[PDB]
């Protein structure tokens, strides 16, 4: 989970640089000392985005490194090649698994979880807020930060499904990742899918309840407009296909769970399309109405970012272990201790 | 150094446009030829100057003070509002070959556009670089700022002041 | 470092051009052309000759501000190689040997004001058709506007009256 | 590239003639045949007062 | 590595005399559309023309100019302007040309001159008309034979029928109450367009003190720029305007003819005949040149009936030197070369191979002439056919003269020595006079000195106008019988093509102009292409389209479904339709035009050129080789059949109707007279149920009390869709031209756009509404709060400061500005290579690199220059005040609007025109519910309809 968070962060974080068209001046959004004496505006939501993605990237990297230090200590201790033992050695920093070191380990890991838990909610609230502070009718919606947070957990749980069913099957980790693991993960995805469907209802209620023409034409152009195909595929994907996950046999069925997670990811992408592109298509002045058609280069960059993600994931599953070796030994201890005290 | 401190020509003789336009006039060949058709022509240091004014090709001078061309400096409003040369160019009157005195930053330009009292002078913008800023530069600067109508820094640090 | 619009595609005041033949983007004045609301309908304002001779008069009456404008325009252009007093003896007259004429001789005191205006405009002398010759002061029509040339003539008269 | 030391010039300069003529402009005085140096800003006031001819 | 390259800098060898370097100079010249020249002020930046403004002293430029005058800069700096004398396409010199011309001259002086022939456009140049008169004196059998495709034959043939003498008609529209336009385009560019538009809109601009507002009737086939501004616009077939005019003569009481019409048309005609004969002397009947000569004859007869002659209609001496019937002179010339009589053919401009009607087959009889001559200004379609093509000097680099619509005869001035060679028509006519190497300076001096004198020539050069000369007033008797003894031709055979000048390309001479092809066409917004124009009923009946054009009919009770059906009526645009005219097949795509007359087709002349430059090398589809010389403007036989093969027809708007929002506020003059604020009160009662909105805002803003706050004012009653303001703000601010591909994507680069909105009942005879949209310069701007590098900020003066060098290109600032006026340099749009295009850039504005934003800055180079001028003149006097005049800043799209709808100035100062305009009750800001507080506000279009068609 930490690894694909870092790799999705590396895939995402190129896009604020890449979408500029003067991308070599990306550091101008960063407050840096210059001879000009200028500053970032700091009330823009892209100015919040730069701090947000940088802090999120750094904290997720920090959590990965402290989560990796004792597994580095094990991999140094079993490497059997002399030069690789130094390489995992300075990676482990000579971790020396011990009390008065494990105390600070659990203490700092629980506390960093306490730092990163509000943080990822806020960083995806700020990814929401780059639409939610804007005056576009489909973008100025007050539900957007918890709704984008729920959509993010929903799409991410889809991706963790789609990339851990092969890790469970092909690499023989069936005992470590049981079927109850996938059951509870489908349950949490079901929770976030209901909150996302509730967010769609909130959008429909905002457009119907309001007497404004612009919210009503938003709902019309989403429902019956030229780009209305994405909204119909959104209610087919992210709403109809999630009601299967209420039943346990659907959750325990591995091919059904994989394919429903794939529909979650595609319809989540469709939700971002409906939020951004469709609301930018038709605006306040009808002279400023135009269709958006992607080129081959948008899809080329999307497939290429899939390549960067999968490449970094494959180096991760090669040089480093993909399951926490410690905290599974601790989980083994906790399981046999529950089996002791009953 | 030889023309202004020694021979003694005022800078509006050659830069004739310094108080009318944004562009202080770069001197033509004819400006040299009022003197140098008689003051040692057939000299090796002036074969380019005598190559011009016979054929029409300009003497290709090299720009010393250079702005990046969307900054839009105006010379006339600086000399007219009591800012003389040698606050922005240094003592050019002593320069045998001219160097840039400081880098033309937004720091330097916004420094005078935020505190114009430190460098403003009681007119005499085009006076030779024998001028020295007095001790009461805060006092005489505030009086000259209020006297010339130098606007508040909330107006002079606007972006469409310089960039356009 | 990025240099985006640092040297723009457009032509600045004296930006060099490869399209024009001489190498100048700034083009010379087209002959016979005048700008909007600027006319040559009065010959005495823009040349010194009404009937073809010297006049000893002015188009506009003299004011103290016009006189001080003539003083400033004298001290920029004219006072180099003529002296602030007007006696010719300046420092350009020492290195080179131009030998400029003093103002306060009787030949110039008897001379009219329109004689002065013609001297500012067209310099004086030209190579004689036989036995050769040279040009001496080369004319200051491009640098001084003709109203300011008449102001220079007025301060010439102030200088001759000051020293007589 | 430190600030250049511009070589202190020698010989006569324009300033000697300039302040000699600046003394010669004001402050009254005599010459070879002229009756008195009427000063500039006094001779200037006189030459506007008796006027130049117009047209 | 160093921060910049060295930047060599080139001074002069001899300085230019009267200019301080770094200060633009303004020169007066003359620019001719169809020979009729409008007085222009052309900015001389460093001795080169950069921006064309209006010369305020001239007739047909009362401050402003039309769009072709404004794009004469990019016409002048076209890289495909002809560079050398070409003998047979191989380069030659002027000396070789003049030796051969002397040989051809002595070949025809032995006879009296039966072989030598000319071909010009309409020459309103008394220098050139004098020179051709001496040439016809030296060669008595030689003839002139002038022609342009956008000619004035029917106004002069109506003069011949009505009075027996070539007269012109000058309409004083400032003293008019009921202007009636039987297929007339006086609010479209042409003869006296700017003066007629200024007079019409000065009677249109309504305040609370205004007690009179005029009423326009236009009866037209093609919707046009005059069609929008009318209170009543009747779409009637161009064949039927003759019958409509005869029926108007019948009802008004003069000798005309009875006619039959549709009941909308017949009720409209009785409404016209009731508004006329109520305003006797205070009415104008105008006919356009498209219409036959009997329409102009009957218009003269009507204008004599209602007392309009001498008070609002003024008959004048012919300003076009010798007037003729130019299409009759054409068929005379083509028959002459068909007989083989023509030996020497001289063409001054005109593009006669391309611009002729195609029934003459002009290029096939062109090769019958052994020695031809072309003065061309572009290596063109005719200069390929003809021998001895001569470079023609552009008017910005030529010495000459041109008469206006009232015969003012202003002097064309060269702001630069001629760029690519350069030989004017006066120099060409002096070469055919016999003497070589005569410059256009000495020729027009020798004509105009000793005619007005040297001291008058100096004033004629300083001011634009000539004081003494004007067209004298004449009052010829009107033959009420000879007009009556004319057929007054009756409409109706079938589908009828109307031939129209293109509103941005005119006759096609401006087809190589990059600005004009990029500029969206009025009422269609089509760029870079030509299209057949249909009514929705017309295309439904003709193309076999499975639609109704009757679900477009209805009231406001089903308005949104009608708008959605009109949106469904789109995406059939671009359907290629094969028509058949009299022998000609054009195969042109169709564009739906809801204002169009039924069974009427509008093909636009000007496209389909082959030998234009890199701009418009094959743009559009040619209308000329189907056009028939017998009836050059319309004809009643057309076979519109479907073809399939849908073409990409590219528009700037895409969406046609305002979708039930408060964008364009419309009123009536009686209720505006009784209550000026009633326009907002009827809007806000439906939206909020309160007469006055209460827009609470969290953000404070700035106060702007003691400052010079710049604001724009646009009068919707006065704007017509002229589109000269878009070309002006393009020329002033170096906005790059993108191709057809980037407007197909939707990335046109226009700082001001015109919104055309088609809103009205029945949706096939709708009310058309043009709205200029620049940036509102929003005091509480949504577009500054989002852009993260603080590149669009507000200043002390309250105007949005878009900094191109700080933009990183987030394009968030696009998404949040609710009017979508910002423009992004998606690719490198600016011309980085072509040196002639580098000369056209105004150096007071940054030329934008790829990846930065763009929007109109309240034309801030002019604001900054006037600010520096005010502060310099304040410190020169010593006042320490810095007071800036109200007329100190005229923005370019204000300075070039012919109707004066755009008004700019300081709004804190109550004495200014813009603050007095903003104090009016029908002033409103666009999208008030977003708390932007615009500085560009709009006056609501207050109409003056009649009691017979609305009440
Ligand atoms: C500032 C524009 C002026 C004015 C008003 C005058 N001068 Fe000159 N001057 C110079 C030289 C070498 C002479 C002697 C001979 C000559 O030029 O042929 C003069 C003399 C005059 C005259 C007498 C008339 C005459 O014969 O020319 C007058 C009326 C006059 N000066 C006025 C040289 C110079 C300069 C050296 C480069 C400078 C600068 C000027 N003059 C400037 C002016
Ligand atoms: C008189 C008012 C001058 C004008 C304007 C320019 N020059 Fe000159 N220059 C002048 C003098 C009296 C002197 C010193 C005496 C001497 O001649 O050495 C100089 C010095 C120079 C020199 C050396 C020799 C010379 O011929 O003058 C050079 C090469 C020189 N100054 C360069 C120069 C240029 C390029 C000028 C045009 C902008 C120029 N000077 C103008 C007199 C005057
Ligand atoms: C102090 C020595 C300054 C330097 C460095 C710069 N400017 Fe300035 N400039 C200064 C003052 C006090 C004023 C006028 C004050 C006023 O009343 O406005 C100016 C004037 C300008 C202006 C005029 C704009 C305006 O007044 O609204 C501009 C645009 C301008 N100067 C440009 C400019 C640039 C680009 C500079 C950096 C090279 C620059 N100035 C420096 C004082 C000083
Ligand atoms: C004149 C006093 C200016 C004001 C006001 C502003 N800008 Fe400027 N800018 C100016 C100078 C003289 C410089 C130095 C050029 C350099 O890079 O050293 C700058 C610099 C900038 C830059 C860097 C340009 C680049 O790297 O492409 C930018 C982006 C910039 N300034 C932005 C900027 C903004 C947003 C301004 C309004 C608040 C602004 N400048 C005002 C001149 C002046
Ligand atoms: C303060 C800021 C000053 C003032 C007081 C003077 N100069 Fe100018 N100068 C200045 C700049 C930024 C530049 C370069 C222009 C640019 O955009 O980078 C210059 C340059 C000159 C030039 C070069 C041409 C030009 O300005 O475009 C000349 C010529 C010149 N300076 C002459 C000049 C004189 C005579 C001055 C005394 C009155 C003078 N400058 C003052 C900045 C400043
Ligand atoms: C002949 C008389 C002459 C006068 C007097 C003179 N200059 Fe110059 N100046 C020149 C010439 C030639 C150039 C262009 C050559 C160069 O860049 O050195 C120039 C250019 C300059 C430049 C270079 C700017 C650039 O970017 O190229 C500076 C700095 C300058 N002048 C300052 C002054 C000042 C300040 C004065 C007034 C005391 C002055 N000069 C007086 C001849 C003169
Ligand atoms: S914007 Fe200006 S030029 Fe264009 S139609 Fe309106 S008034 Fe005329
Ligand atoms: S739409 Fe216009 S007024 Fe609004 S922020 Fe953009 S430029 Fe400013
Ligand atoms: S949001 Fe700002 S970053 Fe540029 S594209 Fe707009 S000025
Ligand atoms: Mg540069």
């Amino acid at each position: 989970a930490e690894a694909m968070t870092l790799f999705a962060v590396a895939c995402a974080g190129l896009y604020p640089i890449l979408h500029l068209g003067r991308p070599w001046l990306f550091y101008w959004l960063i407050p840096y000392p210059n001879t000009h004496g200028m500053w970032p505006q700091f009330r823009s939501a892209l100015a919040w985005d730069v701090f947000a993605i940088s802090t999120y990237a750094t904290v997720s990297l920090v959590f990965w490194l402290v989560g990796l230090i004792p597994d580095f200590a094990t991999l140094r201790d079993r490497a059997k090649n002399i030069w690789v033992k130094r390489l995992y050695g300075i990676a482990a920093l000579g971790w020396r698994g011990s009390a008065r070191h494990w105390h600070r380990y659990e203490m700092a890991s629980i506390l960093l979880a306490g730092l990163s838990t509000p943080l990822v909610v806020s960083v995806h609230s700020i990814i929401s807020l780059d639409f939610a502070i804007s005056q576009v009718p489909g973008w100025q919606v007050t539900v957007f930060p918890p709704y984008f947070v729920a959509g993010a957990v929903f799409a991410g749980f889809a991706m963790v499904l789609l990339l851990m069913i092969p890790v469970r099957t092909f690499y023989g980790f069936e005992n470590y990742i049981t079927l109850h693991h996938l059951d509870v993960m489908a349950k949490v995805m079901l929770t976030t899918g209901m909150i996302v469907v509730y967010g769609y209802f909130m959008e429909v209620f905002a457009s119907l309840y309001s007497g404004n023409e612009f919210e009503e034409y938003l709902l019309y152009n989403r429902l019956f407009g030229p780009s209305s195909w994405a909204y119909w595929g959104l209610l087919f994907c992210n709403a109809v296909a999630i009601q299967p996950l209420w039943f346990k046999k659907v959750r325990q069925n591995i091919p059904a769970l994989l394919i429903i997670s794939l529909i979650v990811s595609v319809g989540m992408w469709l939700e971002r399309y409906v939020i951004i592109v469709i609301s930018l298509e038709r605006d306040f002045l009808p002279s400023s109405w135009d269709i958006y058609i992607p080129t081959i280069w948008d899809w080329s960059l999307y497939i290429g970012t899939f390549g960067l993600f999968f490449t970094l994931l494959f180096l991760f599953i090669r040089v480093l272990p993909m399951i926490n070796i410690f905290e599974m030994r601790l989980f083994l201890y906790q399981e046999t201790e529950k089996a002791k005290q009953r | 150094q030889l023309h202004v401190n020694v021979v003694g020509i005022d800078c509006r003789y050659c830069h004739t446009s310094v108080d009318q336009s944004y562009f202080a006039n770069i001197p033509a060949t004819e400006t040299c030829m009022t003197c140098h058709s008689q003051i040692k022509t057939y000299s090796p240091l002036l074969e380019k100057v005598r190559e011009s004014y016979a054929t029409g090709k300009p003497i290709e001078w090299v720009k010393v003070y250079d702005l990046p061309n969307f900054v839009y400096f105006n010379h006339s409003i600086h000399v007219n509002k009591g800012i003389g040369c040698s606050t922005c160019h240094g003592q050019v009157n002593n320069m045998p070959v001219v160097w840039q005195q400081q880098a033309l930053y937004m720091g330097w330009c916004l420094n005078c556009h935020r505190n114009p009292e430190l460098y403003v002078r009681p007119r005499e913008e085009v006076y030779n670089m024998d001028y020295v800023p007095p001790s009461n530069q805060l006092e005489i600067g505030r009086q000259l700022v209020a006297e010339y109508g130098i606007m508040p820094p909330d107006q002079l640090t606007n972006c469409y002041v310089c960039h356009r | 470092c990025h240099q985006d619009m640092y040297d723009q595609q457009k032509y600045t005041t004296y930006e060099p051009s490869s399209f024009f033949a001489d190498g100048r983007s700034s083009r010379p004045n087209v002959p016979g052309t005048t700008p909007f609301e600027v006319v040559k309908t009065d010959e005495f304002l823009y040349t010194g000759l009404i009937d073809g001779q010297e006049v000893d008069a002015m188009p506009f009456p003299v004011t103290k501000d016009l006189l001080l404008r003539g003083q400033l325009k004298y001290n920029i252009y004219c006072a180099v190689c003529h002296g602030e007093a007007g006696y010719g003896a300046s420092m350009v007259a020492e290195r080179g040997g131009i030998v400029p004429a003093n103002f306060h001789q009787q030949r110039l005191r008897e001379a009219p004001l329109s004689h002065f205006f013609v001297v500012i405009t067209n310099g004086v002398y030209r190579g004689d058709p036989e036995n050769g010759g040279y040009q001496s002061m080369y004319g200051y029509a491009s640098r001084i506007t003709p109203e300011d040339r008449w102001a220079i003539a007025a301060y010439i008269r102030a200088l001759q009256l000051s020293q007589n | 590239p430190f600030t250049p030391q511009p070589a202190p010039v020698t010989g006569n300069t324009y300033r000697t003639y300039v302040n000699d003529a600046r003394t010669l402009l004001n402050s009254y005085g005599y010459t070879m045949e002229g009756k008195v140096h009427i000063p500039i800003d006094r001779a200037m006031d006189l030459i506007v007062e008796r006027g130049l001819p117009v047209r | 590595c160093t921060y910049q390259p060295r930047q060599y800098i080139a001074p002069f060898d001899r300085q230019p005399e009267g200019r301080v370097p770094g200060i633009p100079q303004y020169f007066a010249s003359t620019l001719t559309l169809g020979g009729y020249g409008t007085g222009v002020l052309v900015r001389s930046n460093e001795g080169r023309p950069t921006k064309v403004e209006g010369n305020p002293r001239h007739p047909a430029s009362l401050g402003g100019t039309d769009l072709f005058a404004q794009a004469e800069i990019l016409t002048m700096y076209d890289p495909d302007r002809s560079t050398t004398v070409l003998r047979q396409g191989v380069p030659s010199t002027w000396a070789e040309f003049t030796t051969t011309l002397g040989n051809a001259l002595t070949a025809a002086r032995a006879t009296q001159g039966a072989g030598v022939r000319l071909l010009t456009t309409t020459i309103t140049s008394p220098s050139l008309a004098a020179q051709i008169e001496q040439f016809l004196q030296a060669y008595p059998q030689a003839r002139w034979y002038q022609y342009e495709p956008i000619n004035r034959d029917n106004v002069v043939a109506g003069a011949r029928l009505a009075f027996g003498r070539d007269v012109t008609t000058r309409y004083d529209l400032s003293a008019a109450q009921v202007v009636v336009s039987l297929d007339a385009d006086f609010l479209a560019p042409g003869p006296g367009f700017v003066a007629y538009a200024r007079a019409f809109a000065e009677r249109r601009k309504v305040r609370k003190d205004s007690t009179t507002m005029n009423r326009l009737y236009v009866v037209e086939a093609s919707p046009s720029t005059t069609g929008t501004a009318a209170d009543h616009r009747l779409p009637l077939r161009a064949d039927a305007i003759a019958a409509f005019t005869g029926a108007l003569a019948n009802e008004l009481g003069v000798g005309g003819a009875p006619a039959t019409l549709s009941p909308k048309a017949e009720e409209f005609l009785r409404a016209i005949a009731r508004d006329l004969e109520e305003h006797r002397g205070q009415s104008v009947v105008i006919a356009g040149d498209q219409q036959p000569p009997i329409v102009h004859a009957l218009a003269h007869l009507i204008n004599a009936e209602l007392g309009n002659v001498g008070q609002t209609v003024f008959y004048h001496e012919p300003v076009e030197a010798r007037p003729t019937n130019q299409t009759e002179e054409l068929v005379a010339l083509v028959s002459e070369m068909a007989a083989g009589r023509v030996e020497t053919l001289i063409m001054i401009g005109g593009n006669p191979v391309y611009n002729a009607p195609g029934d003459l087959r002009f290029a096939d009889r062109m090769a019958s002439v052994p020695l031809t001559i072309h003065l061309s200004q572009f290596v063109d379609e005719t200069s390929a056919r003809a021998t001895w093509h001569i470079p023609q000097a552009h008017p910005l680099e030529s010495w000459g003269d041109a008469r206006a619509f009232d015969g003012t005869a202003s002097i064309v001035q060269p702001l630069i020595e001629p760029l690519y060679g350069g030989k004017t028509a006066n120099e060409l006519l002096a070469a055919m006079l016999g003497q070589p190497e005569a410059e256009s300076y000495d020729l027009v001096r020798s004509f105009w000195l000793e005619q007005i004198g040297e001291t008058g020539w100096q004033v004629a050069l300083a001011n634009g106008v000539i004081a003494e000369t004007v067209a004298p007033v004449i009052e010829p008797t009107l033959n009420e019988g000879a007009i009556r003894a004319t057929p007054i031709p009756q409409p109706g055979d079938g589908v009828e093509i109307v031939f129209r000048p293109d509103p941005s390309l005119f006759d096609g001479f401006y087809a190589n102009n990059g600005w004009l092809q990029e500029l969206p066409r009025p009422l269609t917004k089509l760029v870079w292409d030509n299209a057949a124009l249909m009514s929705p009923r017309t295309a439904i009946k003709l193309l076999g389209l499975p639609f109704n054009a009757d679900r477009l009919i209805g009231t406001e009770a089903d308005d949104r479904e009608r708008q959605q059906y009109l949106e469904q009526l789109s995406k059939v645009n671009g359907t290629i339709a094969r028509i058949e005219y009299r022998g000609g097949i054009i195969e042109i795509p169709i564009w739906l035009l809801p204002g169009h007359a039924e069974d009427s087709i509008t093909l636009n002349l000007g496209y389909g050129r082959t030998h234009a430059g890199r701009v418009g090398n094959n743009v559009g589809i040619d209308v000329y080789p189907i056009r028939t010389s017998d009836s050059p403007w319309f004809g009643a036989g057309a076979r519109v059949t479907n073809t399939g093969r849908t073409y990409l027809l590219v528009s700037t708007q895409d969406h046609w109707t305002l979708e039930g929002r408060d964008i364009y506020r419309v009123g009536e003059f009686k209720k505006f007279k009784e209550d000026p604020k009633y326009i907002a009160k009827e809007v806000y009662q439906e939206e909020y149920g309160r007469e006055t909105p209460n827009y609470q805002s969290l953000q404070p803003g700035d106060d702007y009390t003691g400052r010079n706050a710049w604001g724009m004012t646009i009068n919707l009653n006065a704007c017509i869709g002229c589109n000269a303001c878009v070309v002006a703000c393009q020329a002033e601010n170096n906005i790059a031209v993108v191709g057809k591909d980037q407007v197909s994507r939707g990335r046109e680069m226009h700082w001001i756009r015109i919104d055309r909105y088609f809103a009205g009942e029945d949706l096939d005879n709708p009310s058309i509404y043009m709205m200029p949209v620049n940036c509102m310069q929003c005091e509480k701007a949504p577009c500054e709060v989002v852009c993260p590098v603080a590149a669009t900020v507000h200043d002390y003066e309250g105007l949005n400061n878009m900094v191109y060098n700080r933009c990183v290109g987030t394009k968030y600032c696009s998404n949040n500005c609710p009017y979508k006026v910002r423009r992004f340099n998606f690719l490198q749009y600016s011309d980085t290579t072509t040196e002639t295009f580098k000369l056209a850039f105004n150096p007071d504005v940054t030329v934008r690199i790829r990846g930065v934003m763009e929007k109109c800055t309240y034309c801030v180079q002019r604001i900054s220059g006037a600010r520096i001028a005010a502060k310099r003149a304040a410190v020169q006097a010593g006042q320490s005040s810095y007071v800036i005049s109200d007329g100190a800043i005229q923005t370019a799209c204000e300075q070039a609007c012919p109707t004066g709808a755009i008004v700019f100035g300081d709004i804190n100062d109550s004495n200014s025109r813009v603050a007095k305009w903003k104090a009016e009750g029908h002033n409103y800001g666009l999208l008030g519910f977003l708390n932007t507080v615009p500085r560009t506000t709009y006056l609501a279009r207050v109409r003056n309809p009649s009691e017979e068609l609305e009440k």
